[PDB]
RNA sequence: CGGAUUGGGGUCUGCAACCCGACCCCAUGAAGCCGGAAUCGCUAGUAAUCGCGGAUCAGCCAUGCCGCGGUGAAUACGUU
RNA sequence: CGCGGGGUGGAGCAGCCUGGUAGCUCGUCGGGCUCAUAACCCGAAGGUCGUCGGUUCAAAUCCGGCCCCCGCAACCA
RNA sequence: CGCGGGGUGGAGCAGCCUGGUAGCUCGUCGGGCUCAUAACCCGAAGGUCGUCGGUUCAAAUCCGGCCCCCGCAACCA
RNA sequence: UCCUAAAAGGUAACGGAGGCGCCCAAAGGUCCCCUCAGGCGGGACGGAAAUCCGCCGGAGAGCGCAAGGGUAGAAGGGGGCCUGACUGCGAGGCCUGCAAGCCGAGCAGGGGCGAAAGCCGGGCCUAGUGAACCGGUGGUCCCGUGUGGAAGGGCCAUCGA
RNA sequence: UCCCCCGUGCCCAUAGCGGCGUGGAACCACCCGUUCCCAUUCCGAACACGGAAGUGAAACGCGCCAGCGCCGAUGGUACUGGGCGGGCGACCGCCUGGGAGAGUAGGUCGGUGCGGGGG
């Protein structure tokens, strides 16, 4: 399954690859924006 | 046996390994040129040998094939030969020593070892045992 | 008659060998695994790839048991 | 199990080799690519009292008058075979205090 | 605690395992 | 708790005993008792933790020690085991807390067990080291009738510093423990 | 409950109880929790049930047979 | 991708309107009855009614999202 | 020489795709109804999954080779 | 991937053999700890092979999958914390007709583990893939046909072989 | 200068396996205990802390041994750049320069650099 991580309190994404079925229904994992500088990002 | 499929042909230069001196037995056979010998070819003078004198001592045999004979089947082109043909073969090359026969007269060696030099694609040789060793 | 298969060459060995002069950071071997090992000015890549961390020349040392390296050997 | 030492080579230079006893406790600050010992502040072997953590601390201390006498800085620490928690660690604690 | 080894042919011994009730049936002293 | 009747009988009884015997020369070569281990090989609850638990606490009531857990590590289809998933129930103890299960054993367990004969001569491995398998787990001190759910069993394994098994069996006779002979 | 099986010890008949008797005592204590498709008996002092005797015969493998009494039902609309 | 309508007993579907309701057929076992399968008659067990959240006194029911199968056309550099 | 399909209790078929458990019918064996046999009723047993080798923790089931059965194919000169 | 391939690299045939069109939020980063396979002996169920103890046992195990190279002075097994499976770059090279593929020190930002030295720009490594064009979704210094918006387009990100 | 031991690097088996002997005065190990620092998927086994008493048993240092492992020539042959000749061939021979693997003779229970304590 494909994944594109956004940036919390805004709009930025990554590239991602989350597992669907495996225990990986969640997704939040720490990241760093160009805006800004380090922060959270949800699956979507 | 076992081993792993079809094989190359591979050439037969010079007998250097191709060779040795008598292991066992009162006599032996030995190679004067190289050549692949066949399976059929070996029995074939083993079986002599026997046939020879009934109820008789003990045939070594030194040489053991283990070359697979590809071969096609009156075609043309595609893939390597389905082989095996013949079967199998061994390399032996000027020097080496084929059989070995103990526990006989040696009018009885020589016969039945020269019978056998008459089932080989080769020119072969008879040896007492000198003795040359090691 | 399947078996016309066969993966396309990696071309790969030393690349400079022992007495040569060697600019920052150029490599210096590709291996498989890690038939050479780092050295003076030496680290490796992902691939196991051996190159310069600084200039000057090329020297290879084995060291039996230890395994085979191969550093610069700097001057300036 | 000298992993750490291996590691800690292949950083550059000035091994702190502590070596400790079951009342002992030393360190040499050794210099690689030729290996040359320099600084050597001992404790059983230097005359210190008896008591192991509180040993450290002072022969700690020992090498660091003894290295700056030669104009000295990197930490470069063997934490040899033991690990980084009493006398190994106090031996440091003091090591970089002076 | 104190276990308390109480068998019917003497032999009471006393040692180390938790709630020292213990009635032991026939014990090595028979 | 250091002293008790054997941990003392080893010392001011045993001991000197094996110098008469073999006789050496320093303290250190005179064979010491100084581990011995239980454990329970249970395919048994392999399935569930349930009958599982109550056999670990229960083996920490005997031992009076916590228990440990072992898993597998290779793969068995002919007994439904893969990974390292299930079980094997052992426990390493040493120092007092041996000499105090070694005196309940030797002197309440292998007593009440069912037409007991004495340990089998022979489970000595040519080294200096001894081991014996159990049935009923009941045959212990502390453990109750009604508070047994199963028959479940296991082995224990006791070692010496001695190196041949004359020296464990000479040891441990004199230490009570009764063997067929 | 049920008393099979097995061990151990013993009495009696009879020249003789290995094969093969019957009984006693201890111990051992089996399958069996009411039985598939199917099938037998009996219309009143009957069935069910509970004992007693006798022929035979040294003894008895009788739970068999022949006979005896004790307690004592159910149900027959109807002849497809 | 957006459109549509459902996941109800060992099998589906009725119940989903316009909330106050799990029943149907066959199946399983038992009983009745037959020369007999079977037909037939009496009775019983086998459904978070895909899932979580919310309205309501009350839901399978109304509502959100989700999980899945089916269907609709329509697009594929 | 090619390509495709298949070898499973005594007979004929299922299971293999998507590895853990070999099922259905006849037949076989025991018992019952009958005067008897057939039918019908009750109960049971029976399979190295072509053979050799591999992958797997595990192979009828996946992969490779040999052997046998079936279907197609073998043209222009 | 290995052989053919003739000890640099390369190198053909309807030559000999086998895989790939993935997978893993732990199978990733780091800090600490740990070392197999297998053989003999001893052990209640087990039983050639579960688990237990002893001894011997330098790599014949293991490293998600083919094969090779490597490898326990870890790349292998466990744990604690964690998310560098970063952003802005990129000296210098390997490889190469072109396009593409590959390794990479160090600098800034900002952060993880660690006592520190230091390590981290995914996974022991070499397969797990697709130029351009056309279009979709998110964003954003830019363009917006007389002017202001809007339509649309560009740029960055990612999507449909 | 010398010798013993301790920590560390180097050549990377002629250093190793096993056998036998040896030292605890200093050093090192084991040993005493686990209050505290800290620790066991369970065990102070291990790591960790306090610390005399005991010990050289284990470990380790040193030394002697060759049985195993490891090193191993010389001579000679195989093969072979370069040059030439022969057999239909499968092949074979000569010249010039190079030259192993195996086996043999034999070697080995190591050598050495820095620092520190000890006479
Ligand atoms: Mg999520
Ligand atoms: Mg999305
Ligand atoms: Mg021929
Ligand atoms: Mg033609
Ligand atoms: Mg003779
Ligand atoms: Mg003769
Ligand atoms: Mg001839
Ligand atoms: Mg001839
Ligand atoms: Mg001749
Ligand atoms: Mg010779
Ligand atoms: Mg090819
Ligand atoms: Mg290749
Ligand atoms: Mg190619
Ligand atoms: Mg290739
Ligand atoms: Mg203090
Ligand atoms: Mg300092
Ligand atoms: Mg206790
Ligand atoms: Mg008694
Ligand atoms: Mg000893
Ligand atoms: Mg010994
Ligand atoms: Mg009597
Ligand atoms: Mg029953
Ligand atoms: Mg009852
Ligand atoms: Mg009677
Ligand atoms: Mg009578
Ligand atoms: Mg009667
Ligand atoms: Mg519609
Ligand atoms: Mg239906
Ligand atoms: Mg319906
Ligand atoms: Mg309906
Ligand atoms: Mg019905
Ligand atoms: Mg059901
Ligand atoms: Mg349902
Ligand atoms: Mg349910
Ligand atoms: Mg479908
Ligand atoms: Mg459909
Ligand atoms: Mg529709
Ligand atoms: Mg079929
Ligand atoms: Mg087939
Ligand atoms: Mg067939
Ligand atoms: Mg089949
Ligand atoms: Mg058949
Ligand atoms: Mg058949
Ligand atoms: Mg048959
Ligand atoms: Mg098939
Ligand atoms: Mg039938
Ligand atoms: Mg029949
Ligand atoms: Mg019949
Ligand atoms: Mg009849
Ligand atoms: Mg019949
Ligand atoms: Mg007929
Ligand atoms: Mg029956
Ligand atoms: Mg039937
Ligand atoms: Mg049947
Ligand atoms: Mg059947
Ligand atoms: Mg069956
Ligand atoms: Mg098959
Ligand atoms: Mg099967
Ligand atoms: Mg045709
Ligand atoms: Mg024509
Ligand atoms: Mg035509
Ligand atoms: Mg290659
Ligand atoms: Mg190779
Ligand atoms: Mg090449
Ligand atoms: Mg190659
Ligand atoms: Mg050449
Ligand atoms: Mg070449
Ligand atoms: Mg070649
Ligand atoms: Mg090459
Ligand atoms: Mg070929
Ligand atoms: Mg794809
Ligand atoms: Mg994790
Ligand atoms: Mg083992
Ligand atoms: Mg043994
Ligand atoms: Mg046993
Ligand atoms: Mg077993
Ligand atoms: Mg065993
Ligand atoms: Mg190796
Ligand atoms: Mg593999
Ligand atoms: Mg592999
Ligand atoms: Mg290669
Ligand atoms: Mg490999
Ligand atoms: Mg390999
Ligand atoms: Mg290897
Ligand atoms: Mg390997
Ligand atoms: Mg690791
Ligand atoms: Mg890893
Ligand atoms: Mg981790
Ligand atoms: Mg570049
Ligand atoms: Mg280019
Ligand atoms: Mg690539
Ligand atoms: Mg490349
Ligand atoms: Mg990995
Ligand atoms: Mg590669
Ligand atoms: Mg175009
Ligand atoms: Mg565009
Ligand atoms: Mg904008
Ligand atoms: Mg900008
Ligand atoms: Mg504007
Ligand atoms: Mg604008
Ligand atoms: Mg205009
Ligand atoms: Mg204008
Ligand atoms: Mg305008
Ligand atoms: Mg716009
Ligand atoms: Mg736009
Ligand atoms: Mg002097
Ligand atoms: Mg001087
Ligand atoms: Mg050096
Ligand atoms: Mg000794
Ligand atoms: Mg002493
Ligand atoms: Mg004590
Ligand atoms: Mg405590
Ligand atoms: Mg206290
Ligand atoms: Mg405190
Ligand atoms: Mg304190
Ligand atoms: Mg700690
Ligand atoms: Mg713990
Ligand atoms: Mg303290
Ligand atoms: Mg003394
Ligand atoms: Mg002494
Ligand atoms: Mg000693
Ligand atoms: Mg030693
Ligand atoms: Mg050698
Ligand atoms: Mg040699
Ligand atoms: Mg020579
Ligand atoms: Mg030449
Ligand atoms: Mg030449
Ligand atoms: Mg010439
Ligand atoms: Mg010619
Ligand atoms: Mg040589
Ligand atoms: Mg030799
Ligand atoms: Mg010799
Ligand atoms: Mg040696
Ligand atoms: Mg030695
Ligand atoms: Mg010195
Ligand atoms: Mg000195
Ligand atoms: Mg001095």
């Amino acid at each position: 399954l494909l994944l594109e991580c956004t940036e919390c309190k805004r709009r930025n994404y990554a590239t991602e690859k989350n597992k669907r079925n495996t225990p990986n229904k969640l997704e939040l994992r720490k990241y760093c924006p160009w805006c800004r500088k380090h922060t959270v990002h949800r699956e979507v | 046996r076992m081993k792993y499929r079809k094989q190359q042909r591979g050439r037969l230069k010079g007998a250097t390994k191709g060779g040795d001196y008598v292991a066992f037995g009162d006599f032996g056979l030995v190679a004067l040129e190289p050549a692949w010998i066949t399976a059929q070819q070996i029995e074939a003078a083993r079986v002599a040998m026997v046939r020879h004198f009934r109820r008789g001592g003990k045939i070594f045999i030194r040489i053991f094939p283990d070359k697979p004979y590809t071969k096609k089947p009156l075609e043309v082109r595609m893939g390597k030969g389905k082989g095996n043909v013949e079967g199998y073969v061994a390399v032996v090359k000027p020097g080496r020593v084929m059989f070995e026969v103990a526990g006989v007269t040696e009018e009885q060696a020589m016969e039945a070892l020269r019978i056998a030099g008459h089932k080989l694609p080769i020119k072969t040789k008879i040896v007492r045992r000198d003795a040359y060793d090691e | 008659t399947k078996n016309g298969r066969d993966s396309q060459a990696k071309r790969l060995g030393v690349k400079r060998y022992e007495g040569q002069v060697v600019r920052a950071g150029n490599i210096l071997v590709r291996q498989r695994g890690t038939r050479f090992k780092p050295g003076k000015n030496v680290g490796m890549g992902r691939d196991f790839t051996l190159f310069a961390l600084v200039d000057g020349v090329v020297e290879f040392q084995d060291r039996g048991r230890l395994g085979r390296y191969v550093h610069v050997r700097p001057l300036a | 199990k000298f992993r750490v030492r291996n590691r800690i080579k292949r950083t550059g230079r000035l091994r702190l080799s502590v070596f400790r006893s079951l009342k002992h406790i030393y360190a040499q600050i050794i210099d690689d690519e030729k290996g040359v010992t320099l600084v050597s502040a001992s404790s059983l072997a230097l005359k210190l009292k008896g008591n192991k953590t509180e040993v450290a601390r002072q022969v700690g201390r020992a090498l660091a008058e003894k290295a700056l006498a030669l104009g000295i800085k990197q930490v470069a620490f063997d934490r040899g075979p033991y690990k980084y928690h009493g006398r190994v660690k106090a031996l440091a604690e003091g090591a970089r205090e002076g | 605690v104190p276990a308390r080894i109480i068998c019917g042919c003497g032999n009471v011994i006393e040692t180390y395992s938790t709630k020292p009730e213990i009635y032991v049936e026939v014990c090595s002293k028979c | 708790p250091l002293d008790l009747a054997l941990k003392r009988k080893y010392y001011e009884e045993v001991r000197p005993e094996l110098i008469r015997r073999f006789g050496y020369q320093n303290v250190w070569e005179v064979p010491r008792l100084e581990k011995v281990v239980i454990n329970q090989g249970l395919g048994e609850a392999k399935e569930d933790a349930r009958i599982l638990e109550k056999a670990a606490q229960e083996l920490a009531l005997i031992t009076g020690q916590k228990p440990a857990v072992t898993r597998a590590k290779k793969s068995i289809s002919n007994f439904k085991l893969r990974k390292g998933m299930p079980i094997g129930l052992r426990v390493t103890l040493r120092r007092d807390r041996m000499w105090i299960f070694l005196e309940k054993l030797l002197n309440v367990a292998l007593p009440r067990i069912r037409d007991f004969r004495g340990l089998n001569p022979n489970s000595f491995d040519g080294r200096g080291n001894y081991n014996l398998g159990l049935r009923e787990q009941l045959i212990f001190p502390e453990i109750t009738y009604d508070m047994v759910d199963a028959l479940r069993g296991m082995d224990i394994a006791v070692v010496t510093t001695a190196e041949t098994d004359e020296e464990a069996r000479a040891l441990l006779e004199l230490l009570g423990f009764p063997f067929r002979k």
